[PDB]
C-alpha cells in the first residue's frame, strides 16, 4: 500500500524535478520525485514519477493536474501500480481509437470519468497539443473498459464515433480521406497481352478486391504499354495482389503486379534495401572498400584509381567534394579484392601519394556517438582527477 | 627494442615477428635507452676493459624509416674524463626533448632537433645512483642511497609530483 | 642500499627498493606511505614500474 | 563531437618541433598533451597537429589570456576535427579578395566583424610589418554569413578600400 507513487507521462526535457517541485509544493506532502532519466543518455522514457508521503495529496495532485501544462506540455499524470504488470503482461494501453483531434486527456478524462478513472489514458496528443484523432485509452480494468464498450460503441462526440472493437492502426482522422472514392493505389500489371479487356480486368480480379472501375490502360502513344491498372477496393487488396497475384495467370499471361502510385498506408517496400545498405554503409568495407582520407586535391579519382590499380579490381572510385568542388579529405575505392586491400593495409596505410599521408579506417557514422561516449568518459575522468587535485592540493 | 650484450639493438615487431633490423648502437654496452614517438635514445659504453668510456655521445635513432639520426655529442661536463651520458631520458609530455645526465650529475635539458639549445644544469653535490622524472615537468629527483631528494627548477608549484588521489589520504 | 626506483602516475608517492627485501611508497618530500614486500627474499628488487592500476 | 579541447593547429612546418611551442604557453596551467602524429617516410610538413588541453574551456581560456601574437610567423589554429561527413564544414567556401585594405589583421577583423558573420578562417595574406597583401580569404562556416557580410558592407571606406568577392 504505497501512499503515492504516481505516473507523469508525455514530458518534455525542460521539466526538471525543480520545476515539478515548484508545481507540486503547494499540494502539501512532497516526498520525492523519480525523474525517469533512463540510463542510456539521461533520456526520459516518455515519463517520470512523483512520490508523495500523503495518499490524499497524491490523489489531489492527480485529479487537479491531469493534462495541465507543466512548462507548456500537458501532464499525463495517472496510476502505474499495475503498469509493470502491464509491461510484463503485454496488456495496458488498449486501443480506444477514433478519438477527437481537439480533445486531450483532460477533457475526455473529465468526460469519461463517469466511465472511470482512466489509469492509462493517451490520445495522439503530440506536437504540443495536437491530437491526430486517436490514441490508446484504457480504464481501470476489463470491467470498466467493457462497460465503456457495451455502453458507448459508436456514439456521437463532436461529430465523431470511437472504435475499440478493432485494433485500428494510425491515420484515423484522415481515415475517410484515405477512403475517398476517387484516389486509390492501382495495380500495374506488366507485359499484358492485348486479349485482356475492361471486361477481363473484372473477371478473376473482383474476388480479390471488388472492381467496378476496370481500365485497359492505353498510353499517350496509342498502343498498350503492357501495363494495366487494376482498381481494387482497398490498398490491402493491392497488397493481396502484389504478394499473391505476382506473375500469376489472368488467362494465360503474366501478372507482374506492382503498386501503381502507392498511397502511404502500406509502406516499407525496399526498406530492407536500407539494411542491404547496412551491409556496406557503416560496416563499410566487408573487407573490400577503402575509406582513404587525406589525399591531395590533385589526387582525384584519377590519382586514387592510379594508386589502386595494382590493388585489385577497382569497382568504385569516388571522392565527395564541396558540390564537386573542394574535397575536405576523403575518398573511397570499393575494390573487388580483399587481399589486395590487406596489401593496402600494409602499404597504402601510412602512404604518401603526393605529399600528404593516406588515412585508412572502416567508414561509419555509427560510432561517432560511441566516440562521444568515450569523450564523456575522459571528461568525467579529468573532472574526477581535477576534483581530487583541488581537494588534496591544500 | 633489444639492447643486447654487445652494445647493439635488435629491433623487432611484437606483431609480425619477422626480423627487420639489427642496428648496432655501441660495441660494449647499452645503458640508457628510451623509445617515445618513433624516436630512440641510447647511451651505453663502447670500450672493453681500461675504458672509463661510457660513450660521450647520445646515440639517436628513429623508428620512422630505419635511420641513424645524427648523434648528439655529449661533453665531459666539468671533469677531465670522458663524457659518460649514462642517464638519457626523454621527457614525458615532450617525447623528443630529453634530459641527459652523467654519473656525477652534469644534467642538461636538451632538444632532440637542435643540440645548441642545451640547459646544462651542473650538480654542486655528490655523484648519483639514479634520477627520475617530472610528469608535471618541474621536478628533479636525484636519488642516491641517502634518501634526501631535491628539485631544481623554478618554483612553479608548491606541489611535488603529478596527482592527488590517495585512497588512504592522511587518515586510515 | 636503494636498488630500484619508479613513480606512480596518480599520487605524490615514490616507489623505492632497498637491498633488504622490500618495496615502498613515499609521500612528499620526507614522508613514507607504505613499505610492503612482494619479494621472496635475498635482495629486494630488480626493477619497479607504474601502471594504470598499480605498481609492478 | 569533441567536447574536450582538441585544439587543432594546421598549416604546419617540416622541421620545427613542439619545444618553443611548449616554452611559450608554459605558465597557463592546463597543458595536457601535445603531439603531431606522423606518416613513415615524411620529414616534411603534412598538416595536422594536436595541441591538446584537458577540456574545451582550457582552449577558450588559452584564447582569453593572450592569443594570436606574432612569434616565429606561426599562429595557433583552433579545433576543427572534421572528417568524412564534413566534406564542406570548413570547405563551404570563402570570399576571395583582391585589394583588401593594407591594415587588415585577423583579430580586429573578426572583432568588428563578429556582428554579421562568424569568420572561421580569415586566411589573410599579412606580411612585411603590418600589411594585408590585398588578396585574402575570409572564411566562414557556410556561404550565408559570407553573403550577410557582403550585403551589409562588402568592405567599407576606412581609407576607402572596399573588398572583393
Amino acid at each position: 500500500n504505497s501512499s503515492a507513487s504516481l505516473y507523469v507521462g508525455d514530458l518534455e526535457p525542460s521539466v526538471s524535478e525543480a520545476h515539478l517541485y515548484d508545481i507540486f509544493s503547494p499540494i502539501g506532502s512532497v516526498s520525492s520525485i523519480r525523474v525517469c532519466r533512463d540510463a542510456i543518455t539521461k533520456t526520459s522514457l516518455g515519463y517520470a514519477y512523483v512520490n508523495f508521503n500523503d495518499h490524499e495529496a497524491g490523489r489531489k495532485a492527480i485529479e487537479q493536474l491531469n493534462y495541465t501544462p507543466i512548462k507548456g506540455r500537458l501532464c499525463r499524470i495517472m496510476w502505474s501500480q499495475r503498469d509493470p504488470s502491464l509491461r510484463k503482461k503485454g496488456s495496458g494501453n488498449i486501443f480506444i481509437k477514433n478519438l477527437h483531434p481537439d480533445i486531450d486527456n483532460k477533457a475526455l478524462y473529465d468526460t469519461f470519468s463517469v466511465f472511470g478513472d482512466i489509469l492509462s489514458s493517451k490520445i495522439a496528443t503530440d506536437e504540443n497539443g495536437k491530437s491526430k484523432g486517436f490514441g490508446f485509452v484504457h480504464f481501470e480494468e476489463e470491467g470498466a473498459a467493457k462497460e465503456a464498450i457495451d455502453a458507448l460503441n459508436g456514439m456521437l462526440l463532436n461529430g465523431q464515433e470511437i472504435y475499440v472493437a478493432p485494433h485500428l492502426s494510425r491515420k484515423e482522422r484522415d481515415s475517410q480521406l484515405e477512403e475517398t472514392k476517387a484516389h486509390y493505389t492501382n495495380l500495374y500489371v506488366k507485359n499484358i497481352n492485348s486479349e485482356t479487356t475492361d471486361e477481363q480486368f473484372q473477371e478473376l480480379f473482383a474476388k480479390f478486391g471488388p472492381i467496378v472501375s476496370a481500365s485497359l490502360e492505353k498510353d499517350a502513344d496509342g498502343k498498350l504499354k503492357g501495363f494495366g491498372f487494376v482498381n481494387y477496393e482497398k490498398h490491402e487488396d493491392a497488397v493481396k495482389a502484389v504478394e499473391a497475384l505476382n506473375d500469376s495467370e489472368l488467362n494465360g499471361e503474366k501478372l507482374y503486379v506492382g503498386r501503381a502510385q502507392k498511397k502511404n498506408e502500406r509502406m516499407h517496400v525496399l526498406k530492407k534495401q536500407y539494411e542491404a545498405y547496412r551491409l556496406e554503409k557503416m560496416a563499410k568495407y566487408q573487407g573490400v572498400n577503402l575509406f582513404v582520407k587525406n589525399l591531395d586535391d590533385s589526387v582525384d579519382d584519377e590519382k586514387l584509381e592510379e594508386e589502386f590499380a595494382p590493388y585489385g579490381t577497382i569497382t568504385s572510385a569516388k571522392v565527395m567534394r564541396t558540390e564537386n568542388g573542394k574535397s575536405k579529405g576523403f575518398g573511397f575505392v570499393c575494390f573487388s579484392t580483399p587481399e589486395e586491400a590487406t596489401k593496402a593495409i600494409t602499404e597504402k596505410n601510412q602512404q604518401i601519394v603526393a605529399g600528404k599521408p593516406l588515412y585508412v579506417a572502416i567508414a561509419q557514422r555509427k560510432d561517432v556517438r560511441r566516440s562521444q561516449l568515450a569523450q564523456q568518459i575522459q571528461a568525467r575522468n579529468q573532472m574526477r582527477y581535477q576534483q581530487a587535485t583541488a581537494a588534496a592540493a591544500a | 627494442s633489444i639492447g643486447r650484450q654487445t652494445g647493439t639493438v635488435d629491433l623487432l615487431d611484437p606483431t609480425s615477428n619477422r626480423t627487420i633490423k639489427s642496428f648496432n648502437a655501441h660495441s660494449a654496452s647499452i645503458s640508457a635507452m628510451d623509445l617515445r614517438d618513433n624516436t630512440l635514445v641510447t647511451v651505453g659504453k663502447s670500450k672493453r676493459f681500461y675504458n672509463l668510456y661510457a660513450d660521450p655521445f647520445v646515440n639517436v635513432y628513429d623508428l620512422r624509416t630505419m635511420r641513424q639520426l645524427p648523434p648528439v655529442s655529449f661533453s665531459k661536463g666539468t671533469t677531465m674524463g670522458s663524457g659518460g651520458a649514462d642517464f638519457v631520458q626523454l621527457h614525458p609530455l615532450l617525447p623528443t626533448v630529453m634530459i641527459v645526465a652523467s654519473s656525477s650529475g652534469s644534467f642538461d635539458f636538451i632538444d632532440l632537433s637542435n643540440p645548441t639549445l642545451r640547459t646544462q644544469y651542473v650538480h654542486p653535490c655528490q655523484s648519483i645512483k639514479k634520477l627520475c622524472l617530472s610528469p608535471n615537468g618541474d621536478v628533479l629527483g636525484i636519488l642516491e642511497a641517502d634518501n634526501h631528494l631535491d628539485t631544481w627548477r623554478r618554483s612553479s608549484n608548491n606541489m611535488g609530483m603529478f596527482t592527488n588521489t590517495p585512497e588512504m589520504l592522511a587518515y586510515p | 642500499e636503494i636498488t630500484a626506483i619508479s613513480f606512480d602516475e596518480k599520487a605524490n608517492l615514490i616507489w623505492s627498493g632497498d637491498s633488504y627485501g622490500c618495496i615502498s611508497s613515499y609521500d612528499p618530500t620526507f614522508q613514507l606511505y607504505t613499505r610492503y614486500r612482494g619479494h621472496i627474499g635475498g635482495n629486494s628488487v630488480k626493477d619497479i614500474l607504474s601502471h594504470r592500476d598499480g605498481i609492478l
